[PDB]
């Protein structure tokens, strides 16, 4: 089995810059290498075949070169639709094998999050559980803190975060913090507050609500 | 055009066997080989095998004993079957077709079938509204969503207004709760002035449990 | 570095 080593693991570039992906093989494989793109929730998409040959329907900004063991996938002027993982594949030797992939992240200007908070629905409360959701929308970069308070008591360990992959159009992220209480706990308190810290805010932003209204 | 359509995602219990059906169109199975590839956290992309135009099979070396590929040319179906699955066989399985009948450059892929190997049981989600309010309006924009809670296994599909609403949608990656069930939210931002006139429905489908829910989300 | 079956994207 030929080992294909892709480097680096993550590539971070700004829109319009050039970018190259390295695929090195554990022995000579000629030009028997293919490149694939994979976007969030997608199947792989064939970009180049045999090191350098074009594929119908693939933007001309994609090109590949190399022979023997050292191979390069190049995007001459990167766009945000290029946010994806990229894999090489060799087939000079059976069985065909793939590299482990390089991630392509995009830089952009700082974008502060828009913060929204959602109380638990009366539908959920009938089940005896309370989820409070804090939405941080369309921000950059990815680092953000969410701090939960219930009647000024700091909440710890009872929340979970999820972050979308980078947006293919505006290169931002969105994040959700879900705070989960029992119905009894929820009913026992009044002020529910989500405090958000991000590089794009000059001071933390707090969205809160009183149970009821 | 050329398409490959796979059967839905599902649970398989440890030691039991995985079956996936690839239904192709835009070409004839008598003219092209169909390959099977998977994507796992442990091994990454991994070519599994192929059934060729004439019915011959080749299996990647670690799978020769527990893999079997068959096809019905007339029905344009390829049947993938793998025996004695363990946890590290949890992966997304794909069928693929190459450019030419004999080659391995995969220009056409199925949508993938996420297979979870787990002793646990299938469980449909409950869907709760994330209702817009003043605490969720900012400068003419309101945010609203659906809380898709306590399901197993992945995946779940979420669209808005039956596909017609796509702008401003964020469906968050699922997170695994300490109960061993997944939870996610799907959000969308919309003009607040449309909350009176327009209807906002998240369409939830949990294919492993045959659970389809349409949740209307209204201001509270 | 590892693929994430939820998003089909590489995460660490």
């Amino acid at each position: 089995d030929i080992l294909l080593t892709q480097s680096p693991v993550i590539l971070s570039v700004s829109p319009g810059e050039r970018v190259s992906f390295s695929c090195r093989a554990s022995q000579s494989i000629g030009t028997n290498i293919h490149w694939y793109q994979q976007r969030t929730n997608g199947s792989p998409r064939l970009l180049i075949k045999y090191a350098s040959e074009s594929i119908s329907g693939i933007p001309s900004r994609f090109s590949g070169s190399g022979s023997g063991t050292d191979f390069t996938l190049s995007i001459n002027s990167v766009e945000s639709e290029d946010i994806a993982d990229y894999y090489c594949q060799q087939n000079n030797n059976w069985p065909t094998t793939f590299g482990a992939g390089t991630k392509l992240e995009l830089k952009r200007t700082v974008a502060a999050p828009s913060v929204f908070i959602f109380p638990p629905s009366d539908e959920q409360l009938k089940s005896g559980t309370a989820s409070v959701v804090c939405l941080l929308n369309n921000f950059y970069p990815r680092e953000a803190k969410v701090q939960w308070k219930v009647d000024n008591a700091l909440q710890s360990g009872n929340s979970q975060e999820s972050v979308t992959e980078q947006d293919s159009k505006d290169s931002t992220y969105s994040l959700s913090s879900t705070l989960t209480l029992s119905k009894a706990d929820y009913e026992k308190h009044k002020v529910y507050a989500c405090e958000v810290t991000h590089q794009g805010l000059s001071s933390p932003v707090t969205k809160s609500f009183n149970r009821g209204a | 055009q050329v398409q490959l359509k796979q059967s839905g995602p599902g649970l398989v219990q440890p030691s039991q066997s995985l079956s996936i059906t690839c239904t192709v169109s835009g070409f004839s199975l008598t003219n092209y080989g169909v390959h099977w590839v998977r994507q796992s956290p442990g091994k990454g992309l991994e070519w599994l095998g192929v059934i060729w135009s004439g019915g011959n099979t080749d299996y990647n070396t670690p799978f020769t004993s527990r893999l079997s590929i068959n096809k019905d040319n007339s029905k344009s179906q390829v049947f993938f079957k793998m025996n004695s699955l363990q946890s590290n066989d949890t992966a997304i399985y794909y069928c693929a077709r190459a450019l030419t009948y004999y080659d391995y450059e995969f220009a056409y892929w199925g949508q993938g079938t996420l297979v979870t190997v787990s002793a646990a049981s299938t469980k449909g989600p409950s869907v709760f509204p994330l209702a817009p309010s003043s605490k969720s309006t900012s400068g003419g924009t309101a945010a609203l969503g659906c809380l898709v809670k306590d399901y197993f296994p992945e995946p779940v599909t979420v669209s808005w207004n039956s596909g017609a609403l796509t702008s401003g949608v964020h469906t968050f990656p699922a997170v695994l709760q300490s109960s061993g069930l997944y939870s996610l939210s799907s959000v969308v931002t919309v003009p607040s002035s449309s909350l009176g006139t327009q209807t906002y429905i998240c369409n939830v489908n949990h294919k492993p449990s045959n659970t389809k829910v349409d949740k209307r989300v209204e201001p509270k | 570095g590892q693929q994430d079956l939820s998003t089909r994207r590489l995460k660490g």
